[PDB]
């Protein structure tokens, strides 16, 4: 069961008695989303800091796991534990995190990790394409607003930061109206309620800034072009749902429809999706994958994929996207049932696994913005809710003649124009 | 299939240029965008750009037919002209 109280910091638990180890985390409403072009990264730093060696090697020498993630919505930081020391993880969150942030921006140890976070995105930048060529789409997607900010942040902007910007931003941020304070695995409600009460644990005032432009979405795209890799990896996205939306699980399931696809397993070349008609015969694509991505604004509903045929690029991209138009016109009931069971059983592990620190990460940013978490058994009627019609209804809505976003890198040369991309988007059949 | 020749073309995937590396595009979709934005400006000032450049090239070259055709188009008419058939007699 999942229970809330706005008493103090908004506190939010879910107990599993099965489980062998504790999980305590603040889970913060800003993100990357929050910063600007010119201290972009300053989340990422701030990240770095709390994974610093010397508070790392504080907390492990009392048995304690950090954990720290950057995202577009929320910063989590987590503290993980066996079952019968999760009060001090609250002690140690509260004399490191909270309280006194002096040490942890010395100089020393801010060069360091400075230097550090300046080589771990130099290596991504070069090193890491598929994730990259996401990057680049969110940043073509959402150009000129907040959501387009990568993560982990720029190399030019990263050199400028100084102490100073960091101390700023946790000044505007790090407030009680932004936090919720989360428990997951094998601690009680009341005991984490009750702990809390015994130490003050009070962050700060209030008033975090609001942001004067909401986030947009453009049709537009960008070419990294780069002769010297062995494949073209490319990403393609459409506006979808944002959290909170009425069509957000059937966007789910007609991204389910799809599914993924790696060419050197035997088994995932049986699956009944009919896309992979298409693909086997000339060998179009080494693996592919489609998406459903939703923040508090918007969304990204799309596909990524990955191939060596660097002569055929324009088929896959023509198949794929003929079977996403067959989604508003000639949807078949057997597609519907066989994705429901394939998204229960695709929600049922990521919702119920073994590891904590996911669940914790789940339920701090779920009650950020919907106020309450929903329960896996009413998950599952609306998804046995969903018909024919809820389908056709959506992708009609949401991919029929509507502008994309696309970011590639590598021998992307087969890759054709923008406008023959967007053409494929109708059918002129019907 | 037999064999072919050996072209300076290829096609998409092989086009046969230089390896590029460190060039970066970007674009915006044309339904995000206003045509005819700057069609005034570029009739009256862009075009009188290009014409104060190119135009000595044409003007010169046809400034010198111009007038040899028309010293001899009134020549022509002086010659057989009642004044200039004493002139006519002896280029006859
Ligand atoms: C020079 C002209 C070059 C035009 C090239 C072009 O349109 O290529 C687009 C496109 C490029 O091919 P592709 O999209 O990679 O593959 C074919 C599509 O799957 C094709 O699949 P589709 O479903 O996207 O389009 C099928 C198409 C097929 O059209 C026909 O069969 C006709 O159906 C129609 O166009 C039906 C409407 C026809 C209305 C005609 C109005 C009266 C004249 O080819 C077509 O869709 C063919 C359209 C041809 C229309 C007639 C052209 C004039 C004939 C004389
Ligand atoms: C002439 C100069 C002038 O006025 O502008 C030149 C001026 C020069 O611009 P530029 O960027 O320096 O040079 C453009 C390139 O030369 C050419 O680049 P482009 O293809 O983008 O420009 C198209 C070009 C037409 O180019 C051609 O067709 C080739 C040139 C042929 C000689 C000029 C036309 C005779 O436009 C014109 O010159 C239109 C002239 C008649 C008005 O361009 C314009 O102003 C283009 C727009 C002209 C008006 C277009 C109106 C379209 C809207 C009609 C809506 C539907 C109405 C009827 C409903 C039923
Ligand atoms: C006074 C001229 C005003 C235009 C101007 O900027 O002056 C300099 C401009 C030269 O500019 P540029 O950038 O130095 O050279 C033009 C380039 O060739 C680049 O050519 P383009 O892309 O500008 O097109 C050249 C021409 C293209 O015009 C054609 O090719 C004529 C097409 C006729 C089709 C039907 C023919 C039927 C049979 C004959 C009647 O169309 C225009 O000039 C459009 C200007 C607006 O003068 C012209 O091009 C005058 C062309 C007049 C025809």
């Amino acid at each position: 069961e999942v229970t809330q109280l706005s008493n103090g910091i908004v506190v939010a638990t879910e107990h599993n008695p099965s489980a062998h180890t504790a999980s305590v985390g603040v889970v913060f409403g800003s993100g990357a989303a929050n910063e600007n072009p010119y201290n972009n990264g300053v989340s990422n730093l701030w990240k770095n800091i709390f994974l610093s060696k010397e508070n790392s090697a504080v907390a492990a020498k009392e048995g304690l796991a950090l954990s720290s993630n950057i995202s577009r919505d929320f910063q989590s930081y987590i503290v993980s534990s066996l079952p019968g020391s999760t009060d001090k993880s609250l002690d140690f969150l509260n004399q490191s995190f909270i309280q006194q942030k002096a040490n942890l921006l010395s100089s020393s140890n801010f060069e360091a990790t400075k230097k550090s976070v300046l080589k771990q995105v130099q290596d991504f930048e070069e090193n890491d394409h598929p994730n990259r060529v996401l990057e680049h789409l969110h940043s073509t997607a959402f150009q000129n607003t907040p959501l387009s900010l990568p993560t982990r942040g720029t190399l030019e902007s990263l050199e400028n930061l100084v102490v100073a910007d960091l101390e700023s931003f946790a000044n505007n941020h790090f407030l009680n109206s932004n936090a919720v304070v989360v428990g997951t695995g094998n601690i009680k409600h009341e005991d984490l309620v009750n702990s809390i009460e015994s130490k003050n644990l009070s962050l700060q005032t209030g008033t975090k800034p609001v942001l004067k432009k909401k986030a947009a979405f453009l049709g537009s795209e960008v070419r990294l072009r780069d002769d010297t890799l062995p494949k073209a990896w490319i990403s393609l996205a459409v506006e979808g749902e944002p959290v909170n939306s009425p069509n957000y699980f059937v966007a789910k399931l007609a991204a389910q429809i799809f599914g993924s696809y790696n060419a050197f397993e035997p088994a995932s070349r049986l699956q009944g999706i009919k896309l992979l008609d298409n693909i086997q015969e000339y060998q179009l694509c080494d693996n592919f994958n489609h998406f459903s991505l939703s923040y508090k604004d918007s969304g990204l509903w799309g596909f990524s994929t990955a191939t060596r045929n660097v002569t055929m690029i324009d088929d896959l991209i023509h198949f794929t996207l003929k079977q996403w138009n067959r989604l508003t016109i000639s949807v078949t009931d057997t597609e519907v049932e066989r994705a429901k069971s394939l998204l229960k059983l695709q929600l049922g592990q990521l919702y119920e696994s073994g590891n904590p620190v996911n669940d914790a990460n789940l339920l701090g940013a779920e009650v950020l913005i919907k106020g309450s978490k929903l329960s896996l058994g009413e998950a599952f009627k609306k998804i046995d809710a969903i018909t024919v019609k809820d389908v056709k209804a959506w992708a009609g809505k949401r991919l029929w003649d509507q502008d994309i976003a696309i970011a590639g890198t590598g021998q992307i040369e087969g890759l054709l124009d923008y406008m023959r991309i967007r053409s494929d988007m109708s059918m002129m059949r019907w | 299939g037999p064999p072919s020749g050996k072209t300076y073309m290829g096609w998409w995937g092989h086009m046969g240029g230089p390896k590029q590396k460190g060039i970066t595009s970007y674009a915006v979709s044309p339904y995000a965008q206003k045509p005819l934005q700057g069609i005034f400006h570029n009739a009256v000032f862009n075009s009188f750009r290009r014409f104060k450049s190119q135009f000595l090239y044409v003007l010169i070259p046809a400034g010198i037919y111009w007038y040899w055709w028309k010293n001899g188009n009134e020549y022509n008419e002086f010659l057989y002209s009642k004044a200039g058939r004493e002139e006519l007699e002896r280029v006859n």
